[PDB]
């Protein structure tokens, strides 16, 4: 976390630097996308 | 030049008309279309917004009296003129003498027709010519034609006594103007060239965009 | 009373500017038009433009270099329309924003910083002064102009015969309240009595159109006559 | 259930309406509309403004009595 | 845009007022103008002295 990282979660591919989201998922969910449909948050797979 | 046509041209139809599968390949592109349709939709609203600062500049719509009393000048050729379906005066009905498809392509009426833009025009000659410029500072005041030439040829850095001693000269020098813009609109079609640059300008353009439809890319 | 009037003009600009949003909404267009841009400029990433996919990492990771070439070049064709088509308006939005600058900057120099006798370049009305507001990109010109009022009708006269002399107003035009002339400045009603400091006097009766009979006042007269 | 021919084109839900207003919703050529009265979408030919003869007379003079101070606002 | 701009400045300092801008309401001292419509635009008859 924290850190500008290259980062592969269950195929989603992205540079970035990943930070603890307060966005609260509802459980069926895997990812957040902004206003212009960007990758705004993504779902660890290993802990939710 | 106030305004120009207000032409909208449809993008699907225009591109892909009607295709389905021409339109479902269009949409790979995204928001091309929108935009274009937005930038002409402005272009149309921005029309009728420049017709209306030009001429929407009266609050009120100001009649000359039915005795036309102006010390001798003769505004019967610039006056709305009954007789005419459209109550246009004889210098316009003159202007208007003077300038001369189906792909997705659409013209939208101006918002005032040239019935309302001429009532503007006759209201702002009939308040400059009944109350001179108080009328566009305030409510209108009433003066004498002669009173108001007056009032000018002091602005000008002229005494009003040359006015009064040299009224009737000014009349016929006016009036004999007057029939010169006559003679001269009537002869000359070169006159309103500039307006026709315009109407030939988007024409040319419209003709343009059309021929493209039979061209293989 | 006139400062009575230019203070509740002030409290009624308060009053339009608090309760109507639509008062700022040609700034507002501004701010719209530029953000819908950039909106859809941002939108055409996500267009496909005829490629497998409209994520680029999303095609290296699954195409070699020969085949992910085309794509590549389909995404690039696309997008590089994508920016010229926002710079293009954007170019032509900032000539009518640089017109409008211009037009603020001019009224700034003859509205602000002087007198306007130019007619409604500020305002209705005659203009008397103007004070400028910064605004979210932009300018705000409280126009303070003078609105003639209350009128009065009057018989007026062009000029004025004393002693077969025609008499012109030096300012103002000569007023009838029905049986008695004065002449009065244009712009208010403040009758004076016609005397020889007020007019001018150039030829004779017989030339001037609707000339009336009256009598011109002399200051020195009754001095001299004592 | 309104349908009113205009030269801007066919107008539905719109009641035409003899009286001229100023213009609210620009439709189209001297066509205008506006939510009125019970409340309804009204269509009309748009009012240029309150309509007014000048009593201009050879020697008639209107001369102000008063004054107002008018602050406008102009937003560039 | 720009044209019509003109053209409503022309309407607010040479119909609704009298010019003294040197050339903006046509050759001479300008004393009056009188507008008329033309098909898209505007014709303006200057008196000047
Ligand atoms: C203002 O000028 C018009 C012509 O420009 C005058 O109308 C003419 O009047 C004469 C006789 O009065 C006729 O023989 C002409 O046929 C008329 N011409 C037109 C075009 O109408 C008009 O009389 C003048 N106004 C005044 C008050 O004298
Ligand atoms: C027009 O104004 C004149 C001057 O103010 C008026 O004449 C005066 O009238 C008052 C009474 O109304 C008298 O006390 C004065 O002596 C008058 N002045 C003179 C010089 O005679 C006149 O009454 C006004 N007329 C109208 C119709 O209002
Ligand atoms: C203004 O006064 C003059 C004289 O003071 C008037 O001129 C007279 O007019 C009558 C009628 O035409 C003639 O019979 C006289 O011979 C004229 N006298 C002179 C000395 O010219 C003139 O009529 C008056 N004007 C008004 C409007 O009353
Ligand atoms: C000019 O107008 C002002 C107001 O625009 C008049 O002042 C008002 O006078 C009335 C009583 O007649 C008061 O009730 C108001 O409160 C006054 N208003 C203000 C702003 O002071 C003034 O009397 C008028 N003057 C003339 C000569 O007509
Ligand atoms: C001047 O007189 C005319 C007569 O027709 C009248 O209509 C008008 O209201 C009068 N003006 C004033 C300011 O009283
Ligand atoms: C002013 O008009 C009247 C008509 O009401 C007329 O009798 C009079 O002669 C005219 N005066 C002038 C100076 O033209
Ligand atoms: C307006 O009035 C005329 C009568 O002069 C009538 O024929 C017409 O139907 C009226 N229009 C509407 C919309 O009621």
């Amino acid at each position: 976390k924290n850190k500008c990282v290259n980062f592969n979660f269950n195929g989603l591919t992205g540079t970035g630097v990943l930070t603890e989201s307060n966005k609260k998922f509802l459980p069926f969910q895997q990812f957040g996308r902004d206003i212009a449909d960007t990758t705004d948050a993504v779902r660890d797979p290993q802990t939710l | 030049p106030v305004s120009m046509t207000k032409t909208s041209v449809d993008c699907t139809m225009y591109i892909c008309g009607d295709s389905t599968e021409c339109s479902n390949l269009l949409l790979q592109y995204g928001s091309f279309c929108t935009q274009l349709n937005r930038a002409l939709t402005g272009i149309a609203v921005e029309q009728d917004k420049n017709t209306q600062e030009v001429f929407a500049q009266v609050k009120q719509i100001y009649k000359t009296p039915p005795i036309k009393d102006f010390g001798g000048f003769n505004f019967s050729q610039i006056l709305p003129d009954p007789s005419k379906p459209s109550k246009r005066s004889f210098i316009e009905d003159l202007l208007f003498n003077k300038v001369t498809k189906f792909n997705g392509l659409t013209v939208l009426p101006p918002l005032l027709t040239d019935e309302m833009i001429a009532q503007y025009t006759s209201a702002l000659l009939a308040g400059t010519i009944t109350s001179g410029w108080t009328f566009g500072a305030g409510a209108a005041l009433q003066i004498p034609f002669a009173m108001q030439m007056a009032y000018r040829f002091n602005g000008i850095g002229v005494t009003q006594n040359v006015l009064y001693e040299n009224q009737k000269l000014i009349a016929n020098q006016f009036n004999s103007a007057i029939g010169k813009i006559q003679d001269s609109l009537s002869s000359t079609a070169s006159a309103l060239g500039k307006l026709q640059d315009v109407v030939n300008q988007n024409a040319q353009a419209l003709n343009t965009l059309v021929k493209q439809l039979s061209s293989n890319f | 009373l006139i400062a009575n009037q230019f203070n509740s003009a002030i409290g009624k600009i308060q009053d339009s500017l608090s309760s109507t949003a639509s008062a700022l909404g040609k700034l507002q267009d501004v701010v719209n038009q530029n953000a819908q841009a950039l909106n859809t400029l941002v939108k055409q990433l996500s267009s496909n433009f005829g490629a497998i996919s409209s994520v680029l990492n999303d095609i290296l990771s699954r195409l070699d270099p020969p085949e992910a070439e085309v794509q590549i070049d389909r995404l690039i064709t696309g997008r590089l329309q994508s920016l010229q088509t926002y710079v293009t308006q954007q170019l032509i939005r900032a000539a009518e924003i640089r017109a409008s600058a211009n037009l603020a900057a001019t009224k700034m120099s003859e509205c602000v910083l002087g007198q306007s006798k130019r007619v409604d370049f500020c305002g209705k009305g005659y203009h008397l002064m103007s004070f400028p507001q910064s605004a979210p990109h932009g300018v705000v010109f409280l126009h303070v102009t003078y609105v003639p009022a209350q009128e009065k009708n009057f018989t007026t006269a062009p000029a004025i015969c004393h002693d077969g002399k025609a008499h012109f107003p030096r300012e103002g035009v000569f007023v009838s309240n029905g049986t008695h002339w004065f002449v009065t400045q244009r712009n208010f009603y403040e009758p004076q009595i016609i005397t020889t400091d007020n007019t001018f006097v150039s030829g004779n009766c017989d030339v001037v159109i609707g000339i009336v009979n009256n009598t011109v006042y002399d200051p020195l007269q009754p001095e001299l006559d004592s | 259930s309104n349908v009113f021919q205009t030269r801007a084109g066919c107008l539905i839900g719109a009641e035409h309406v003899n009286n001229s207003y100023e213009c609210d919703i620009p439709i189209g050529a001297g066509i205008c509309a506006s939510y009125q009265t019970s409340q309804s979408i009204i269509a009309y030919t748009m009012s240029l403004g309150a309509e007014n003869s000048v009593a201009y007379s050879n020697n008639s003079i209107a001369i102000p009595t008063n004054f107002t101070i008018s602050v406008t606002t102009e937003i560039l």
